[PDB]
């Protein structure tokens, strides 16, 4: 029968400095042939532990691995910001090789209000028919934020998209872009472009705006 | 410690794709190559191994025989071919190498395969110029908007890799047009703006596009 590796929890949020442990239960005997890897947001995968408790030579000592019967554990003695990643176990006792479903390790940190920046479309882009106005929310925590666009004081709908980065490896914050896409004609016909941001870190909404007529 | 893998590839449904994995250093030791699939934002699935020493191979039955592994022991290169493709095969494929007593010691960076009927399109790169509207007190934000390309991925560096701190390159978003777009931003000191140049280096290998865009205030 294929060996099932049941990994828990599937998501773990933890304060900096916290000792955290991840568990992987093998459905059959793997005799210590259990491997743990880390995958960072950029997709890089590296070996952490093999043979259940042997630490790869390039991994910091805060990582260790242990076995208790059919339970295998990966423990970080005190969590660092750079440990934000997805962790997976994998058994190599037999084939097919099988993986745990992974654990996304999220970092809890203090509230940080975003810095808000706005960028008008470049004249280069305008020459091509479309206009993108970009609002950047930088280095904030927690992740919940609301961004609204107003063009000459009228709320926009349907013409913007957001993208958000994964928690930062050094300071555990997020950043977010909200891009408003308009035709060049619509952009030239209106004047005031405002990005309105609401976040727990801010007492009242912050609005950053520019007037097309003046540049940035 | 470096396994090299072939670049991202766009292939049409019903076709096939073949990617490679090789050790960067001339070695001569006997390695086993393990191959792993990862769909966007999902987990890991084992595909199979190839042992170039004796041609040994084994496959996860979940692939229904669609995957074939081969090798050229002369160059210590392993190849994974996938046939009868469909969009379920759009994924990043990884290789890892194992030795005697040294399981999965090294991983490659992965190869991004997109199975689609759509044509490749290179990006347009536009500046996100620093101004009073993107300057705090002493810190200015600037960036590049990488618009309208297909398929993923694009890569973005700043000042040929000399500028890494404070860089945030956003995940791509699929536009209604079926093309992707993303922005890469960076915060730098405002006082550096009249003297330090800022250039975003963008590469989109599927369309063989490389552009270096200078971002001026
Ligand atoms: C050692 C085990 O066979 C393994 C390691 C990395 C990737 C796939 C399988």
């Amino acid at each position: 029968l294929d060996i099932q590796m049941t990994q828990s929890p599937s998501s773990l949020s933890a304060s900096l400095g916290e000792r955290v442990s991840l568990t992987c239960r093998a459905s059959q005997e793997i005799s210590g042939y259990l491997y743990w890897l880390q995958q960072k947001p950029d997709g890089t995968i590296k070996r952490l532990i093999y043979a259940g408790s042997t630490l790869d030579s390039g991994v910091p000592k805060r990582f260790s691995g242990s076995r208790s019967g059919s339970d295998y554990s990966l423990t970080i003695s005190s969590l660092e910001s750079e440990d934000f990643a997805d962790y997976y176990c994998l058994q190599y006792a037999s084939y097919p090789r099988t993986f745990g479903g992974g654990t996304k390790v999220e970092i809890k940190r203090t509230v940080a209000a975003p810095s808000v920046f706005i960028f008008p479309p470049s004249d280069e882009q305008l020459k091509s028919g479309t206009a993108s106005v970009v609002c950047l929310l930088n280095n904030f925590y927690p992740r919940e934020a609301k961004v609204q666009w107003k063009v000459d004081n009228a709320l926009q709908s349907g013409n913007s998209q957001e993208s958000v980065t994964e928690q930062d490896s050094k300071d555990s914050t997020y950043s977010l872009s909200s891009t408003l896409t308009l035709s060049k004609a619509d952009y030239e016909k209106h004047k005031v472009y405002a990005c309105e941001v609401t976040h727990q870190g801010l007492s009242s909404p912050v609005t950053k705006s520019f007037n097309r007529g003046e540049c940035g | 410690v470096q396994l090299q893998q072939s670049g991202p590839v766009l292939v049409k449904p019903g076709g096939s794709v073949k990617m490679s994995c090789k050790a960067s250093e001339y070695t001569l030791t006997s390695y086993l190559f393990q191959w792993v699939k990862q769909k966007s934002g999902q987990g890991l699935e084992w595909i199979g191994y190839i042992y170039p020493y004796n041609g040994g191979t084994r496959y996860n039955e979940k692939f229904r025989g669609k995957a074939t592994l081969t090798s050229d022991k002369s160059s210590n290169t392993a190849y994974l071919e996938l046939s009868s493709l469909t969009s379920e095969d759009s994924a990043v494929y990884y290789c890892a190498r194992s030795s005697m007593s040294d399981p999965g010691a090294n991983w490659g960076p992965g190869t991004l395969v997109t199975v689609s009927s759509a044509s490749t399109k290179g990006p347009s790169v536009f500046p996100l110029a620093p101004s009073s509207k993107s300057t705090s007190g002493g810190t200015a934000a600037l960036g590049c908007l990488v618009k309208d390309y297909f398929p993923e991925p694009v890569t973005v560096s700043w000042n040929s890799g000399a500028l890494t701190s404070g860089v945030h390159t956003f995940p791509a978003v699929l536009q209604s047009s079926g093309l992707y777009s993303l922005s890469s931003v960076v915060t730098v000191p405002s006082s550096s703006l009249g003297t330090q140049t800022y250039i975003c280096n963008v590469n989109h290998k599927p369309s063989n596009t490389k552009v270096d865009k200078k971002v001026e205030p």
